[PDB]
């Protein structure tokens, strides 16, 4: 019977975030020399050019972390990192200028990807 | 992925079935849905959801469906009820309650809620959000009143005065056209909405009506001015044909008549019965029967709320200084014994708990505290728990259906009674964007934030030559929406159809946003959220004793209060 | 600290009441603001106390007697009143004719 | 007759030759020039030398070559010169700096400075007068900011804000048409010079140009909205179009990019780096590296100025704090690290030095003090003076080329990159009348009086109960300039051209005078005055060590300060 | 004096302090805002002191303890935050959890 | 009390007063604010007492002396001045060079 003016009692159970998405792991390595931190809402594929991983896996795909956090990538760190989904339209527009429209057209992403050097088009 | 619920509830702020303590009180509040999708909450900084082609779109116009402004993570508590929601707004008003954030990559965005290139965010993670509170009972004494009444989270003041004159001391009047344009004027100036009422007082109604024409937004018939019979009819016929309320505070010295002849002069039309237990006012001991009427809107005044061990004392003796009583005079002694009751006041806390009385206001500055209406609705909530235990009609162990039925008492029932719930009084879509931010430990407190047509108003925040603007003194200040010409766009003047149809707001060059009284007249009892009950209220003449359904209703005075001496400086 | 309006105003009286009982201790009579700011601080440290406002009444009128104050300071003084937070929340307190 | 010259300059100021310490510092300042005429110089009093037949002209009408306002006997210190001078004001504007008087009598009276019947006096023998300051980096949070930036002679505000909103609280952003007009609709009442920042952000042009079209005077990108490739070619495509400027906080997370896209992204075009040593902000760790390049307006934020020994714990606590990241996680702890650096702090100081760091800004109650960029950009100029020497630049053993090169970081530098240097940021004629008087012995530290379109809008003043006004309590006070009407004629609203050319003014009702933003687009680094330097900036990715020219550049952190503990009660 | 608004702001702060320090001297258990006024004033006169900021975020959480505020006071009190002049200019200390 | 605006503005010059005599007592050398505020508090309090604006012209010189306060404050104060209410009404009193 201590009282913690404003305290919460938060039910039992926990949250699902992404629930009924695809999810997908995928190596990803900062070759470059400086820390690379990427947020939970970002198009993987149009991330840093010095990021190493299969590319065509980010198409269409965002961290599967909880809304608001990050990855961190230290200089020279390889790691698994899970991607889920993009919902809604599943269009992308402006960030690095890779997308422009539908996450469907893969070709013409990884073709601007590769063009400007965005590490991983295999 | 999962999250459990303590991690989350830091992080988002609660979702459905999680509960919320109100301040320092026994009462808790539970989420009764969320309009979120999991993985998909808007939050806003550094790598977080709303950033351009992420959670903010980059493609759309300001008229495309973007906000001006989100409110993120909101845990609304309004009549309408209990949840987790963003709410959107846009022009001044709200637009959306739901969930927003970019339709390009997000499931289950509210299509009017885009976050674009336009829209400004507001953290509401953590947070209750309410509507401004809607305080019928204001007398316009002393202009350093507005900021006591926005640190508490009221955001409209009806009522009358002209300062402190005599008059404007006593009773919420401003009286006769002049003096109605000069208070319409000096409004401009007020950062906090305004309705003024004019004096219900004549025996002709050309002298009454003119004060709606010059652009009152009701009348208040009060005993100093005569509240006789005749006032009482006149009031009630311009009233009808003006569609504006009115106010009442009767014959406490049932000079002209008993309170049933009150009611006859009244003949079944809708009026607002002030502080209607009587202390603040009213026909001696007997008038809180008045809130068993199905044409009566009944209000409470704050210094009787709730009934504690220095009500009385503290009630006796300010009646006796006010009218210049004498300790020594028997019929002075007399008056004041037959006007400060005991046995009204406990049974005062109980009618509120019924849903018998609808409404709270504060009397500010004539017998009432401008700052505490929200407060003290809190603690008689809290008092009631305590005596009477959860309502029948609880679940879960939550005090969710008490907590809507007292959040109705100072949001949206005031704002039916007067007429203007079309505005302001709830946090619904259409309505203007009047919304209180409270942190959880400070809820009917102290208010973090007063947004005033989108715009916020006042904050407790701190030094404005620090870093950051957290560090102390923190304390209530006026902020940018009050400033410069933003002042008239935030706020609302409130006037009569007939003075806004001849044109007053140009004659007088008033720039405030212009809102019109209507839709007074047709209501009654039943239309107030959670506080319609209509019942035959007997008070003893005798003994004072109140019963309802053959049951005395009697509760003790409390000796503590929450939100009191753990919060204030003073 | 949260400070509403009332809150930073009455912070204004604890001062004054200090300055006042700084004269005192120095053997001043007390002028009309001295005396009045000395019994408002007195109800309001009271209140916080967790006195009952009756206790103040009788209190108020023993703080300071008319050998304290300058010529016609007492009957200048017909009642001095304060607002502050009880353990019940906030009362007001009048005291009638607190120096005789 | 001679005067020696003790009795010279305390009589009129200091004269050629002469030296002044600013505060207690270390720098002193020489005359260089003087416009007066020895034994005409220009006073007012009792017995004085302006008065009708004598210094005052009885003749001539304000419109003949009379003055509004004469500062007599000035000691300028602006980047064009230290010097002696009678300052002229007339309409607002400085028509005259010379010699002013009465030609009837006196030798050497510049033409258009006759002292009439229609002038006001003010005397500044004595006084250093300098232009008001520019800040270019506002959050507008709290209104309270005002007078803290008036109180350290800060007269115009360029940034962003709707009040304390999370997006404010970040960003120097008012986002969308409607935002913008409402804090347009505020400033009118703010009495200080002000320019407002849209959200840089989008992916299509047209939401937004349509913050341009609306009146916002530039724009921002900050990383909190994505500083992504895309958000920052679409803002300097609308900048280019529109001919406002465009500030920068980037991507600190390198999360879309390193210095190198972005330095792409931008592709030459003119750009405002915001705190471009990156504790405020930007690409870690190396983000210090742009003030090195010709496109590339550089400004620091004050609370890095200059490095002292509590710096680094205070930047990694606030940090940590306003972040909301904890102690016990790795990547928090990780990014604090590679953000707050005392290898480019300590650099900082030293490229402010060389004339590589062009500006000094607040970063007022976001990450940064309202009050403090001219007290710290001083603090700079005394602690390179202590550890590098005088530069090699300096003749006479005066501190002039150091004192122009940090005058010029607050005065004329962001008013050029900011488009405004037409209107403000320097003691030139044919500029408005923003000017400050300073005490010597408060240099920098708290201002005497603020002139604000020739009209006094702030000054230190005691007891307005007085005989005279200099009793205590003297403080800081808004004058009559900030009163009623005059601040709309004192005072300059900024605006994109566009918004001028589609009648925002007198749609939205605005008073104030209305500024244009112009010529922002066609400049670089080599158009900031005596701030030009362009070089390679090497920063080593594993060390953080900042080289130019091959050489490391590292100072010591100083556990004092001169303009500190002598002043402030707290 | 020439006070500036923040100098003029933090007197206020300094006064709630002694209110707070003479409830404390005759035994009341402190409230949320006499409890952060006692803490806040006890950084600025440190800073005044000399000390440096690290030393203030360690004397801060050693101020108040627990039995000398009500109940709840330690739990809503997550952070205290002040400005002073420090003898190398203004800074910002944060008290981290300063009543255990 | 009645408070006019100039009583309202002279409390804060009391507590500025009160807080540098704190400092004062627990060392420290006074800065420019702090040597102002605690002379200009004492001519306040010396014509509350009933001296000659004479007296207190000769007393404010001997307030603080030069190894009272930081290097420089001596030569900074040029002159003093307070208004206050003596027993013949508001007058003004400037101390000339206060700290040798
Ligand atoms: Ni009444
Ligand atoms: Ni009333
Ligand atoms: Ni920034
Ligand atoms: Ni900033
Ligand atoms: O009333
Ligand atoms: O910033």
């Amino acid at each position: 019977n201590y009282i913690v003016p404003g305290e919460y009692r938060v039910a039992e159970g926990e949250i699902e975030i992404n629930a009924g998405r695809e999810k997908t792991t995928i190596r990803v390595s900062n070759t470059g020399d400086r820390p690379i931190q990427v947020g939970s809402h970002i198009h993987f594929v149009e991330v840093n050019k010095e990021l190493l991983f299969d590319r065509a896996e980010g198409i269409g795909r965002r961290l599967n972390i909880p809304s608001g956090t990050a990855a961190r990538f230290e200089p020279g760190e390889e790691m698994e990192v899970e991607l889920t989904e993009l919902g809604g339209n599943r269009e992308v527009f402006g960030i690095s200028d890779l997308t422009n429209g539908s996450v469907d057209n893969k070709e013409l992403i990884l073709q601007r990807a590769k063009e400007l050097g965005y590490k991983g088009v295999e | 992925m999962k999250i459990n619920r303590q991690q989350y509830a830091e992080s988002y702020g609660p979702t459905v079935g999680d509960q919320v303590r109100l301040a320092d009180t026994d009462l808790w509040i539970e989420v009764e849905k969320d309009y979120t999708t999991y993985g998909d909450e808007a939050n806003f900084g550094g790598g977080k959801v709303l950033r351009e082609g992420m959670g903010e779109n980059g493609t759309y116009t300001r008229t495309e469906n973007v906000l001006d402004l989100l409110l993120t993570n909101a845990l609304i508590l309004d009549y309408t009820g209990i949840y987790k929601a963003d709410i959107g707004v846009k022009d001044g008003y709200i637009v959306g309650i739901g969930k927003g954030g970019n339709p390009d990559i997000m499931d289950g965005v509210t299509p009017n809620m885009i976050v674009g290139t336009a829209t400004e965010v507001i953290a509401a993670e953590g947070k209750i959000v309410t509507a401004g509170g809607i305080d019928t009972h204001v007398h316009f004494i002393n202009p350093d009143q507005v900021d006591v009444a926005l640190a508490n989270g009221i955001t409209t003041l009806f009522g009358g005065g002209t300062g402190p004159a005599e008059g404007s001391k006593a009773t919420t009047v401003t009286p006769g056209p002049w003096n109605i344009e000069k208070m319409l004027k000096s409004t401009e100036g007020l950062p906090i909405n305004v309705g003024i009422l004019g004096k219900g007082h004549g025996s002709s109604i050309a002298p009454i009506m003119e004060q709606i024409d010059a652009g009152a937004a009701g009348l208040k018939i009060h005993e100093d001015w005569g509240a006789t019979p005749a006032s009482i009819d006149r009031s009630l016929t311009v009233a009808d044909e003006a569609d504006v309320q009115v106010a009442i505070h009767s014959d406490t010295l049932n000079e002209a008549g008993f309170l049933e002849d009150t009611l006859r002069a009244i003949n079944g039309r809708v009026i607002h019965s002030f502080h209607v237990e009587g202390a603040g006012g009213g026909h001696a001991p007997d008038i809180m029967a008045m809130a068993g009427h199905p044409n009566v809107l009944p209000s409470s005044t704050n210094p009787t709320r709730p009934f504690t061990v220095n009500t009385i004392d503290e009630h006796l003796d300010m009646l006796m200084v006010c009218h210049h009583l004498k300790q020594n005079i028997p019929e002075d002694v007399a008056f004041a014994d037959s006007r400060i009751r005991p046995e009204t006041i406990a049974a005062e806390d109980i009618l509120h708990d019924l849903g018998i009385i609808s409404m709270m206001s504060t009397d500010a500055l004539a017998m009432g505290r401008a700052g505490e209406m929200v407060l003290r609705t809190w603690q008689t909530a809290d008092k009631m728990k305590k005596q009477r235990g959860p309502l029948a009609e609880e679940k879960n162990g939550s005090d969710n259906f008490r907590a809507k039925r007292y959040v109705s008492k100072y949001t949206i029932n005031p704002a039916i009674a007067q007429g203007i719930a079309h505005e302001v009084g709830s946090i619904e879509e259409g309505k203007f964007a009047d919304l209180v931010l409270w942190e959880p430990k400070f809820f009917g407190v102290k208010a973090d934030r007063v947004i005033k047509g989108g715009i916020i108003a006042y904050a407790q925040i701190g030094d404005p030559s620090a870093s950051i603007p957290t560090p102390q003194p923190v304390m209530g200040r006026r902020m940018y929406g009050t400033v410069g010409d933003l002042i008239h766009d935030t706020n609302i003047t409130f006037m009569s159809k007939s003075s806004i149809q001849q044109g007053v707001p140009a004659k007088l060059g008033l720039k405030r946003r212009i809102g019109t009284v209507k839709n007074c007249r047709n209501i009654g009892k039943k239309d107030m959220k959670w506080n319609d009950v209509t019942t035959d209220i007997d008070i003893n003449p005798e003994t004072y004793e109140v019963k309802v359904d053959g049951e005395v209703l009697t509760c003790e005075p409390v000796k503590e209060l929450p939100m009191a001496q753990r919060y204030f400086l003073f | 600290m949260h400070l509403n309006p009332a809150e930073k105003e009455k912070l204004q009286i604890f001062l004054a009441s200090e300055l006042a009982l700084k004269r005192k201790a120095r053997g001043l009579k007390l002028n009309y603001p001295e005396a009045v700011a000395i019994i408002t601080s007195f109800i309001m440290e009271g209140a916080r106390d967790g006195k009952t406002v009756a206790m103040l009444m009788e209190e108020g009128k023993h703080v300071l007697t008319r050998d304290d104050v300058m010529e016609g300071v007492p009957e200048m003084i017909d009642d001095i009143q304060a607002e502050a937070t009880f353990p019940d929340g906030t009362k007001l307190v009048t005291v009638h004719n607190p120096i005789s």
